[PDB]
C-alpha cells in the first residue's frame, strides 16, 4: 500500500528492443551505490556481424536516470 | 561649431522617424494613465529590450503566450522526460497579425534555468499532429544566472498564418547520438512550466494601416539617377599595367555612384556598398607562387547611410 | 557634372588598396619568375575559391594565402577499423602537411572542408563530428539537403577544430559523416572510393576527393587607439525626448545615445600609402564617415489602443569609411 505512485524513477532503453523483459537489482563490494539491472534481449548491439544480439543494460539510480550498456562479449 | 554639427543630424532624425512610423504629426489624445503604464505593455518592452541569445519602417510588435499543460497538452505527451513540447492556437495568432503578408520577424523566446554543465538542443516542427520535422539547431553555455535565449521561426509563423489549422506547436528534444539533454522528470526544472513569463512567441509584423535595395540585378538592366552600383571592369595590363599577377587578368570590381536624398549619423547620406565578394589571385614571390585571397572587393550592392 | 573619371578614381584606389592588403610597397620582381610553366595544382586551388555556391577585425583586412590539402585514401588507415557502410561515411587527414600548409596555428583564418555531392533528389539530413580521444566522436553542425540534380560542391566551417589541431602534434586526424538521428540510415551520395573501379582509370578516381582548404596569414607578414588625431570615431551624444525635442506623446523610452560619425576619409595625400586600413578599406572614388554597424529600438506610445513598435536601424554603434 506504501509504494509511491506520485512520483516514480522512469528508465527507458531503446525502442524496439523489448527493454524490460528481465529485470533485477545490483549491490556490488562494500557500501557503494546501487543500480538497476534491465535486460534488452532484441538490442541491436556493435557486435560485428550480430544483428538484435541483445544486451544488459547497468542505469544508475543515484541521479540523473542515464543508462549504461554491459559489455558482455563484443565479438562477433 | 561643435554644437553645430550635432543640431543638423536632429532635424534628419525628426524626418525619419516619423517616415518610419508614417506620421506627420505626433498625436494627442485622453490620456491614461496617470502613475506607471500598465504592464501588460511592459511585459512586452521589458522583452524587446532583452537580447541575450529594405524595410526600413516600423513593425508593430505583440507577443502571445502559450498553453498550460491543460487543454489537451496532457492527452499526447507529457512523460518524454527529455523533451519538451509547447502548443498554440492559431485563433489568436491570425488576430495579432490578419495577412501572413505583414508578418516580418516571428521569434521564440523562451526561459532557461539551470546554471550547471552544457548541453545540446535540437528543434523541431509539428507535422501530422504525430510527426516532428527538424528546424534549427543551437548550443548552450554555462550561464550563472537565469538566461534569455530566443529562435527565429520566422519561416515556420509565416505559413501557419495561411493554413486554417486552429491548432499548431513546436517541440524541443535533446540530441540524438546515432536520450541527453534532460536529467529531471518534472519537466519544469530546466524551463519554465505552468507558471508566469512561460514561453510566448514575440512577433514584429506591419500594421494594415502601412502596407494599405537592389543589386547588379536591377542596376544593369535598368538606368538609375540614384545610389547604383555602376559596371567597371579592371584590367591589370590595360587599368594598372601589373603583368605580375597571372590569375585572374582582370575582374569586375564595380563602384557606387549616386545621390542620396530624403538618413542619419554622417552629415551628408553618401552611395556606399552594402555587399562586397572576395577575390582570389595568384602571384608569384622570387620563386615561390603564392594563391591568396583578398577581403572584400568585388562591390555587389549598394546602400545609402 | 561628375564625368567618367570616377572610374579612374576607383582604378588608383584599387591599386593602393591591393598593395596594402598584400602589405607591399611595389610590386616583386618577375624576372626571377618562369615564364611559361603554371601547374594544374595552383589551378585547382583557384578554381575551388570560385566554386562555392552551396555552403554557410584589424587582422581581416590584410589577405590570406589560401593552400588545400587532400585527404587520406581508404587504401591504409579507413579500412582497418570500420571500413564504410550505410550508417557512416569516414574521411582522413594526415597533419605533416597540415602544419606544413600553416606551420603556427595562430595564422589559421578560416579552414573549410569542401566535398562533392552526387545527384540525390528529394530529401535528406546530415549531421556532422570530430574525432575525440581517437575513439569518441563529438558532434560539429548539421545541415538540409536540395534536390540537385547535378554534381554539387560543399563546404563546412570546421576552422575550430583544425586550430586545435595545429596546436596538437596529433599525427592523425580525420572526420566522420553520420546522418540524421529521429529519436525519442544514411541516404547521402557523396564522391566516394566505391572500392571496386581498376583499370588506367583507376588511379584518377582518387581525385575530387573530399579537401581541407585553409586560408591563413604568411609567416613573412607576421607582427582612435591607432591615431592621435579625431579620426572619423563614433562621437558621443545623449539625446533627450523632453529636452531635445520637446515630445510629451512618447511614454517610454525617456532618452537613448543616438551618436554620430564625424571626421574625413581622403585618399592618395603627399607624402607612403601606410594608412589604408582606416582611410579607404572600400578603395571608393570618394570615402565617407558612414555607420557600418547600427541597432533596432523599440518605443511605447499611444493612439486607446496602446501599440509597441520597433524601429529598424536608428542607433550608430561604429563608422567606416567607404
Ligand atoms: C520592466 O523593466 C523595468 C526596468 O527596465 C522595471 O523598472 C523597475 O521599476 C522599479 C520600480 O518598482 C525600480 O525600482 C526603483 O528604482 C529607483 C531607482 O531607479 C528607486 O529610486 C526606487 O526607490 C523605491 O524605494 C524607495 C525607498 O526609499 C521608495 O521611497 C520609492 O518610492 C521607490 O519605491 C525603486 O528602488 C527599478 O529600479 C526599475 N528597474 C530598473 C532596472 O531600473 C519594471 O518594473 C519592469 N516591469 C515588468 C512588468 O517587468
Ligand atoms: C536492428 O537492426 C536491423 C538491421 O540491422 C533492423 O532490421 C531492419 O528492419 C527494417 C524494418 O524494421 C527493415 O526495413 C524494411 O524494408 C522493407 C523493404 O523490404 C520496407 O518496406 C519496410 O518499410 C522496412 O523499411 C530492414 O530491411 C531490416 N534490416 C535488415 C538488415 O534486415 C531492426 O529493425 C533493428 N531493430 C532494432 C530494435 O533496432
Amino acid at each position: 500500500f506504501n509504494l509511491d505512485v506520485d512520483s516514480p524513477a522512469e528508465y527507458s532503453g531503446p525502442e524496439g528492443s523489448y527493454f524490460g523483459f528481465a529485470v533485477d537489482f545490483f549491490v556490488p563490494s562494500a557500501s557503494s551505490r546501487m543500480f538497476l539491472l534491465v535486460g534488452a534481449p532484441k538490442a541491436n548491439t556493435t557486435q560485428p556481424g550480430i544483428v538484435e544480439g541483445g544486451q544488459v543494460l547497468k542505469c544508475d539510480w543515484s541521479s540523473t536516470r542515464r543508462c549504461q550498456p554491459i559489455e558482455f562479449d563484443a565479438t562477433g | 561649431d561643435m554644437e553645430l554639427v550635432k543640431r543638423k543630424r536632429i532635424e534628419a532624425i525628426r524626418g525619419q522617424i516619423l517616415s518610419k512610423l508614417r506620421l506627420a504629426s505626433p498625436p494627442s489624445q485622453g490620456e491614461v494613465p496617470p502613475g506607471p503604464l500598465p504592464e501588460a505593455v511592459l511585459a512586452l518592452y521589458n522583452s524587446t529590450r532583452d537580447r541575450v541569445a529594405a524595410d526600413y519602417y516600423a513593425k508593430e510588435v505583440t507577443r502571445v503566450l502559450m498553453v498550460e499543460t491543460h487543454n489537451e497538452i496532457y492527452d499526447k505527451f507529457k512523460q518524454s522526460t527529455h523533451s519538451i513540447y509547447m502548443f498554440f492556437q492559431t485563433s489568436e495568432l491570425r488576430e495579432a497579425v490578419p495577412e501572413p503578408v505583414l508578418l516580418s520577424r516571428a521569434e521564440l523566446r523562451l526561459l532557461r534555468l539551470k546554471l550547471k554543465v552544457e548541453q545540446h538542443v535540437e528543434l523541431y516542427q509539428k507535422y501530422s499532429q504525430n510527426s516532428w520535422r527538424y528546424l534549427s539547431n543551437r548550443l548552450l553555455a554555462p550561464s550563472d544566472s537565469p538566461e534569455w535565449l530566443s529562435f527565429d521561426v520566422t519561416g515556420v509563423v509565416r505559413q501557419w498564418l495561411s493554413r486554417g489549422g486552429e491548432i499548431e506547436g513546436f517541440r524541443l528534444s535533446a540530441h540524438c547520438s546515432c536520450i541527453n539533454g534532460f536529467t529531471t522528470g518534472r519537466r519544469g526544472d530546466l524551463a519554465t512550466i505552468h507558471g508566469m513569463n512561460r514561453p510566448f512567441l514575440l512577433l514584429m509584423a506591419t500594421p494594415l494601416e502601412r502596407a494599405q535595395a537592389l543589386d547588379t540585378n536591377y542596376c544593369f538592366s535598368s538606368t538609375e539617377k540614384n545610389c547604383c552600383v555602376r559596371q567597371l571592369y579592371i584590367d591589370f595590363r590595360k587599368d594598372l599595367g601589373w603583368k605580375w599577377i597571372h590569375e585572374p587578368k582582370g575582374y569586375h570590381a564595380n563602384f557606387c555612384l549616386g545621390p542620396c536624398p530624403y538618413p542619419g549619423a554622417s552629415a551628408a547620406p553618401c552611395c556606399v556598398p552594402q555587399a562586397l565578394e572576395p577575390l582570389p589571385i595568384v602571384y608569384y614571390v622570387g620563386r615561390k607562387p603564392k594563391v591568396e585571397q583578398l577581403s572584400n572587393m568585388i562591390v555587389r550592392s549598394c546602400k545609402c547611410s
